[PDB]
Order: structure tokens, then C-alpha cells, then sequence
RNA sequence: GCUUGAGUCUCGUAGAGGGGGGUAGAAUUCCAGGUGUAGCGGUGAAAUGCGUAGAGAUCUGGAGGAAUACCGGUGGCGAAGGCGGCCCCCUGGACGAAGACUGACGCUCAGGUGCGAAAGCGUGGGGAGCAAACAGGAUUAGAUACCCUGGUAGUCCACGCCGUAAACGAUGUCGACUUGGAGGUUGUGCCCUUGAGGCGUGGCUUCCGGAGCUAACGCGUUAAGUCGACCGCCUGGGGAGUA
RNA sequence: AGGAGGUAAAAAUGUUCA
């Protein structure tokens, strides 16, 4: 749920708080975890790559089950976890044979609820089977998009894709964004939303809260000096040129769309 | 208990395959303490418009009397199975055993 | 909504028998039974605001026949209310 | 709606034109929604025919024709 | 050329114009003909002389495909839709059956609120 | 003009589309009360049956296929 | 204490009463492809616009969102606002039937609380059609209007807010009594279903009218008639339902 | 007797008093 918290403070005015009043609050479960050391934006030559990143909270990768081998074998939901990594959260589940794994949390899922995989599963949320035994319309999330490569589509908080057409040996799904895409039959999928929606409505409050975040400031093309960024220059606030990003390429509104290897599986482009 | 007169179409080439449906459905249901009242199959008749194509469809007539947490698998079914096709179930006003 | 062999029970535990339903001891625990199933009802949906106006002339109905008990016969009234858990 | 007589018609006598549709509602869907206007001209309607009739009752003066 | 038997005259008489096309039984649009091609700007466009004119441009233009015999489906209202079959009938066609097919909406969409 | 039911007292059944088919027209269309002097009441009994019919396509939504 | 007030229980009846989740067909727009060819669209006329990059028309398939033809009627239900394709689930109220039961618990009700068309507002979705604003084309003395081509918010969905309408039978609520006629709609009893019924007994409702009432118009057993109970409100027009 | 289809672009103003 969501909660405007009362403004005793600058800053604390407009934070909105994204609660959820039964997730797990003690520790993660140590098997399923393993180190996740920042980077800053910083590659091998160590130059900063992509920029605004770095500082924030250190966080503890947690492996998250996205493949789904587990099959024929019924599990069940032990408790719902915080994931800092993801923008979701992730459900501890503990199979028939012993075995805890951590799947992302779908969204009517409660601890105690049933879920299985396989060609055999039902119609459930949480369930994952191949998106060749699932009706057209249905909706699902986390989706493989080649055989036995994971989930990629469909994983953040919230989100979900939708079955058009099954036209023979191919699914043509209809994307988040609004895009059209054909994806092999034999990928599986997971049925229902992903959970913890709210997300969306979560604002910030303080711009220190971006800084644990791990989002660093952003400095405009305007305010800086013509040997910084394309923009730059001006005595006294002058814009007069076009729009583009720090390196000359024309932003605001130019396509950058060039694979030519992947257009075959694209039906509907985004708009 | 509540009395239901649930009705089913079902693919022409399943027609072939429709007495194992109309038992396997009638297990579940007598499983769960429903009684039932008629199996009036009115075999492969012609229909009156295309419906998803391929004319004259099969129809089934089941009328059951069982409580509503056995029909909800029920509808789950027809919902998840490309065989049937437009099924309705309507209430109760006394179960008949008649009219053809 | 309380069939009939859920009020059967109500009828002849507040009254005297089988037969005297009437009794306003009677009526007051069959709201209260009505308003108690309603609640889950009114749990979610949150808008049946028609139905409610239902609920609502049953509660102050509720209300119209327990001040008409303590006013006539105090004792009765003090038994009755600890037996249904209400009246804050 | 598919008239044919097969065989000696020579002629239209689509009767069921004029009879069924084709003129009343295709040219009531034309434009105007209203939304409440039916409502009025609903009463207006049978105001006329019910004030038709009490006098098809009363038509009884003389009139001397 | 091809040659064809048996067509199909599709009249879409709408209460401006009354555009005649003649297909085949498959849908195949072989020759049309309309009111405001033969002439009759404004308000003549909308009379049903002018489509007899229509009927009798489309009875022709349509010579090389030969048809014998065919169907009539007038669409609309349209101030034309039985004058034009009668000049259609009157050419030389042979009329096997006329049929209705005017497209009405079980309150599909909200039409204009145009025209005060 | 004439009646139904409402003497010969039974219920419409939206299976019987023998006598279903008598109450609309051939064009796939309801007939009104006005016409057929059908009870009030057994007219809705009518109207839910044919559109129940309709679904189980054992009538035309439109003659028109 | 008693029962004609009021309420409860048993069995049924009709119903767009309310909430949630699925589903169907027609149609509109859009997208792809085939056939095919100079217009199409629009109007009082015309132009903008669309079209030889091949539209419109036509055929097949697909994607969507909204509204539910016929039934449908001065019909029904709801406190009012208001609510109609179909299906299931949760659920309210009214009415009739023959009895039992409680025994004045009743009526109204300032303040208070709730619900409350449409437009409008906040957050997130959706977006076919329609359409403020806006644009262009016309009309015109002028036309930031009426008309035409387009078109954003909005209209739709979830959760909150606003609390206003000619929110109108312009008629407050409850109860009692006071000649009739013609219909609809929804139960039931009695007699022979002796044949599309007949005579009564209730609920609701439409129209016409007598006494009476009213300034008149008209209302007229759902009264604006004859009385009683309580509440709200008015005190010349404008200023002003404003500061 | 019973129901439908069709029938007007544009035309501003008139001193106060009797």
C-alpha cells in the first residue's frame, strides 16, 4: 500500500512510501546468496562507461531461479523476500525433494500458496509451462526467448506480456511496450502479473534518496562549457542549437534501431 | 446443493473422441457427491452461424445437480480446452429428465 | 443471507420454543446474526452501496428493538447483550 | 431480406423492405445521439395516439356529413 | 479477359451517391461505374436518374468478362437503390435473386450529432 | 389475437426451437407483443430463451451469414 | 396487560435493484494482401481534406476499444441520483398466501452521518467512435457561431475528491376518511379447464373525470379534497444568492 | 383503417415623449 508520510521535515514532505506489511523481515537465506561488488559505471580500461552510478547501499546478490528446470515435482511458497537487486520481489520456494529456490513473485501469491512447472502444470499464477500449452489471451511473465536461455521479457515489477497468436511453431506476443514480437512455441512462461505494482508510486522525497539508489547527480548539456558537451557555451543562458546527446548524435527523436538480424521476429514495431 | 443444465459445443473432430469427455466429467462430478439428471447428446448438427468456422458443430446437453465448488473446476476445463467450444450453464427450477 | 435451517437454530435457542419466533430477544439475535454474515460481504466489494442501506436499516433496527428491551425489562437486556458480544 | 421468387417475377416486390428495417433505424442511427431526447418524443408518442383514441371514442357529435 | 459466367452487382446507394461495382462470385471486382463519373455534379449527384446512368455506365465497361446472369446486394439507403436495379434488370441482365445488406450496428458506435 | 401458455399452463424452454422459431421472424429478428398477442410476462420468458438460443447458435443472430 | 400500529418466522412471485469476474454478435476505425479504376467525401452550393505513391467500392484474415439493435411498451425495479445482450457467484428490498408469534418497540426529526446525473479534479491505465479547445475551408457587412473536413482534454477502467442540476409529478414525510370509468402490470382465492375464461380479494401504476378545492390553469382516493403529527422554508423588484 | 422514406443558404436596425 502506499503511504504519504507527514511532512515534519523537508524532505520527508513528499516521500511516498511503497509498504508491504508481509515480507520476510529477519535474513535471506545464505545458500542462495553470493556477493555483488559495485562497478561506478566503470569498465575494464576503467573508464567510466555509462555515467550517474556509483555510491549507494551495498547489496547481496541473490540467485534467482528464472530458468525453471524443476519439473513433475510440487512446491510451495515459504515466504516472501526483499530483493534489492530487482524492482520486484522474489518468493522463497521450497520444493517436494528439499530443495529452496528463489522464483520471482507473481502477483496474487501468498506463503502457502501451490505452484509447479512442466508441460504437465495447470493454469495458475506461478506456474510455468511451455507457451505452447497456454490459451491465446492469456498473460504471463518472466518469458524465455529461446529454449532453455531463462526469461528475459516481462521480469520487472508489475509487468506482464500478453499471447495474440500461436501460429504454428511460433508465439507472437505483444510485449510491455506496446511491440508485437514472434517467439518460438517451445520457450516457456509463467503465468500472471509480477508483483509489487505499487512500485510506480513510490516517490523519493529527497535527493538523497536517488543517492543510495545508486543514481549519482546529473549535470545538463546547458550548464556546461562548449568543450564538455555539444551544448555548452552561452553568456547569460543561450540554447540555439539542436538537441543531442554528449557526443553529437541528435537525440529527441532519432531511431537507433539496427540489428537487421532480429527484425525477422519483430511484427508491430513500438508506437 | 443447486441444479445447473450446463451445455457444451464441442469440435467436429473431437466428436469422435466425445463419450471419453462426457464420462471423464461425470467422475469428477459424482466424486464430489453430484447426482445427475440427463446426458441428452444431440450429436453433430448443422449450426446456424460461423462460430470461430467449421459449421455444424457438436452439441452436449449435461444438466447436473452439484454445488457450486464442483462446477467451478468444471467451467476452468472448458475454458483450457480447445475441444469444447461456447459452453454455458444457466440455474436451477427443478432438474427436468425430458424434452429432446 | 440465512436460510431457513440457519434462522431454525436462532428461533428456538432465544425463545421459549420452536414456535415463538416473535419474541423480540429473538429478532435481535437474528440481525445480529445477518449483520455478523454480512460483514464479509461488505469486506470486500466496497461499493454495494444499495445493499448497505439494507444493512444499515437492520442495524438501526437492531438498535430501535434493544433500547425498546432495556426500557422494558433491564434484566433480560443485561443477559442478552454479554451473550451476543456487543454494546460498546 | 433475400427476396428472389425464382422463376416469373420480372419485377422487384421487395415488399419487405418497406416492411421490416431498411429506412427506420438506418436513417435513426444517421446522426443525433440525444441520450434522452428518445425519452420525450417515447411520450410524446403515445400522447398522441392516446389522445387519438379517446376521441376515435368521442368522435360521436354529429358532424352532420 | 478471362471470361466469366455468373457475377455479383454490389449497389452501395449512400444518400450522396450511389456507386455501382459488379464483381464475381468470389468478390473480384472486374468493372464499376458511379453517378458523379458519368457527370451530375451536386445536386443531381444525389437523384436516382443519376443512378440509372450509373447502372447503365457499369452495364457495360464489363462487356469482355460477359456475365450471363447475377445477384443484386444494395447497401444504404439512398435515394437511388431500386431505380438502379431496374435500369440494371432493364439492360440486359438476367436478376436471380436482390438481396439487403445494409450494414446496421447493434449500437456499435455514437454516430454525429451533426446538422442543427 | 391469440394466446399461449398462460391458460395451458408450461414454461419456455430455450431448447424447444421448434416453436422459438415461431415467435421471431425470418430474418433473424424478435417480434413484438403488439403483433403475436403474447402475455406480457411470457414475452420475457420469450425474449431470454431466444437470446440464450442465439448463443448457443441454434438461432440466427442475422439471417444475413 | 390486550390487538386493528409496527416488526419477526414458514412457502413462493416478478423484476435494466446493487457489486465482482468471464463471454457473444452486428457495426465503426485501423493494419496486411488480392481484384480493380477515376474519382471519393461533403453540402443549399462549394471548398479544405482523401486519390494515379493508386483511394473509394469489393473480398479474405487479423488487432483493438466502446455501446448493447430486434425484444422495448405513459412496462419494470430503486430512497433519490439512476439502472437494460447473455452467463455465473456474493447480496438488498418490495408484494401476495393461510396461520402462529412479540406486544406500542410507532410517526417526524434541528444539529450529525451517508448516498447523490453530468461536467470538473488528483494517480495510474486505455483510447475505436464521438468531441470542448484549436486549425483550416466556407457562409457573411463582420462570423474568433450555426454548416463542412480534421481534431486535444474528455467520454471508458481502478482507487480517492467534488456535493452541484429545470437533482421536476416544479407538489416534504406518515396516518385516517371522502361518488366512478377505462387500461397496463404483478400475486392469489373461488366456480365447470365445462373453449382465446367468469366473479371477487391485494400491491404498483397510466389516462379521463364528480363533489370539493383553487386566482385561474387545473388537482381530483398515487389530491392541490376533508383533518391530525412533525420538519424545512418565504415576507415587494433590483442590489444578490453577491460582498 | 395501420406504420415509414422525402419537404426551406441567407434577411441586422427603428430617438425620447403622447
Amino acid at each position: 500500500a502506499v503511504v504519504k508520510c507527514k511532512p515534519t521535515s523537508p524532505g520527508r514532505r513528499h516521500v511516498v512510501k511503497v509498504v508491504n506489511p508481509e515480507l520476510h523481515k529477519g535474513k535471506p537465506f545464505a545458500p542462495l546468496l553470493e556477493k555483488n561488488s559495485k562497478s561506478g559505471g566503470r569498465n575494464n580500461n576503467g573508464r567510466i562507461t555509462t555515467r550517474h552510478i556509483g555510491g549507494g547501499h551495498k547489496q547481496a546478490y541473490r540467485i534467482v531461479d528464472f530458468k525453471r528446470n524443476k519439473d513433475g515435482i510440487p512446491a510451495v511458497v515459504e515466504r516472501l523476500e526483499y530483493d534489492p537487486n530487482r524492482s520486484a520481489n522474489i518468493a522463497l520456494v521450497l520444493y517436494k525433494d528439499g530443495e529452496r529456490r528463489y522464483i520471482l513473485a507473481p502477483k496474487g501469491l501468498k506463503a502457502g500458496d501451490q505452484i509447479q512447472s512442466g508441460v504437465d502444470a495447470a493454469i495458475k499464477p506461478g506456474n510455468t509451462l511451455p507457451m505452447r500449452n497456454i490459451p491465446v489471451g492469456s498473460t504471463v511473465h518472466n518469458v524465455e526467448m529461446k529454449p532453455g536461455k531463462g526469461g528475459q521479457l516481462a521480469r520487472s515489477a508489475g509487468t506482464y506480456v500478453q499471447i495474440v497468436a500461436r501460429d504454428g511453431a511460433y508465439v507472437t506476443l505483444r510485449l510491455r511496450s506496446g511491440e508485437m514480437r514472434k517467439v518460438e512455441a517451445d520457450c516457456r512462461a509463467t503465468l500472471g502479473e509480477v508483483g509489487n505494482a505499487e512500485h510506480m508510486l513510490r516517490v523519493l522525497g529527497k535527493a538523497g534518496a536517488a543517492r543510495w539508489r545508486g543514481v549519482r547527480p546529473t549535470v545538463r548539456g546547458t550548464a556546461m562549457n562548449p568543450v564538455d558537451h555539444p551544448h555548452g557555451g552561452g553568456e547569460g543562458r543561450n540554447f540555439g542549437k539542436h538537441p543531442v546527446t554528449p557526443w553529437g548524435v541528435q537525440t529527441k527523436g532519432k531511431k537507433t534501431r539496427s540489428n537487421k538480424r532480429t527484425d525477422k521476429f519483430i511484427v508491430r514495431r513500438r508506437s | 446443493m443447486r441444479h445447473y443444465e450446463i451445455v457444451f459445443m464441442v469440435h467436429p473432430d473431437q466428436s469422435e473422441q466425445v463419450p471419453g469427455m462426457i464420462e471423464r466429467y461425470t467422475a469428477a462430478i459424482t466424486g464430489a457427491e453430484g447426482k445427475i439428471h440427463r446426458l441428452e447428446d444431440w450429436g453433430r448438427r448443422q449450426l446456424a452461424y460461423p462460430i470461430n468456422k467449421l459449421h455444424k458443430a457438436h452439441y452436449v446437453l449435461m444438466n447436473v445437480e452439484a454445488p457450486q465448488e464442483v462446477i467451478d473446476e468444471l467451467e476452468t476445463t472448458f475454458r483450457f480446452n480447445d475441444a469444447v467450444i461456447r459452453s454455458m450453464v444457466m440455474r436451477t427450477k427443478h432438474a427436468v429428465t425430458e424434452a429432446s | 443471507s440465512l436460510s431457513t435451517e440457519a434462522t431454525a437454530k436462532i428461533v428456538s435457542e432465544f425463545g421459549r420454543d420452536a414456535n415463538d419466533t416473535g419474541s423480540t430477544e429473538v429478532q435481535v439475535a437474528l440481525l445480529t446474526a445477518q449483520i455478523n454474515h454480512l460483514q464479509g460481504h461488505f469486506a470486500e466489494h466496497k461499493k454495494d452501496h444499495h445493499s448497505r442501506r439494507g444493512l444499515l436499516r437492520m442495524v438501526s433496527q437492531r438498535r430501535k428493538l434493544l433500547d425498546y428491551l432495556k426500557r422494558k425489562d433491564v434484566a433480560r437486556y443485561t443477559q442478552l447483550i454479554e451473550r451476543l458480544g456487543l454494546r460498546r | 431480406i433475400k427476396v428472389r421468387e425464382n422463376e416469373p417475377f420480372d419485377v422487384a416486390l421487395r415488399r419487405f423492405k418497406r416492411s421490416c428495417e431498411k429506412a427506420g433505424v438506418l436513417a435513426e442511427v444517421r446522426r443525433r445521439e440525444f441520450y434522452e431526447k428518445p425519452t420525450t418524443e417515447r411520450k410524446r408518442a403515445k400522447a398522441s395516439a392516446v389522445k387519438r383514441h379517446a376521441k376515435k371514442l368521442a368522435r360521436e357529435n354529429a358532424r352532420r356529413t | 479477359r478471362k471470361q466469366v459466367s455468373d457475377g455479383v452487382a454490389h449497389i452501395h446507394a449512400s444518400f450522396n451517391n450511389t456507386i455501382v461495382t459488379i464483381t464475381d462470385r468470389q468478390g473480384n471486382a472486374l468493372g464499376w461505374a458511379t453517378a458523379g463519373g458519368s457527370g451530375f455534379r451536386g445536386s443531381r449527384k444525389s437523384t436516382p436518374f443519376a443512378a440509372q446512368v450509373a447502372a447503365e455506365r457499369c452495364a457495360d465497361a464489363v462487356k469482355e468478362y460477359g456475365i450471363k446472369n447475377l445477384e443484386v446486394m444494395v447497401k444504404g439507403p439512398g435515394p437511388g437503390r431500386e431505380s438502379t436495379i431496374r435500369a440494371l434488370n432493364a439492360a440486359g441482365f438476367r436478376i436471380t435473386n436482390i438481396t439487403d445488406v445494409t450494414p446496421i450496428p447493434h449500437n456499435g458506435c455514437r454516430p454525429p450529432k451533426k446538422r442543427r | 389475437f391469440c394466446r399461449f401458455t398462460a391458460e395451458g399452463v408450461q414454461e419456455i424452454d430455450y431448447k424447444d426451437i421448434a416453436t422459438l422459431k415461431n415467435y421471431i421472424t425470418e430474418s433473424g429478428k424478435i417480434v413484438p407483443s403488439r403483433i403475436t398477442g403474447t402475455r406480457a410476462k411470457y414475452q420475457r420468458q420469450l425474449a431470454r430463451a431466444i437470446k440464450r438460443a442465439r448463443y448457443l447458435s441454434l438461432l440466427p443472430y442475422t439471417d444475413r451469414h
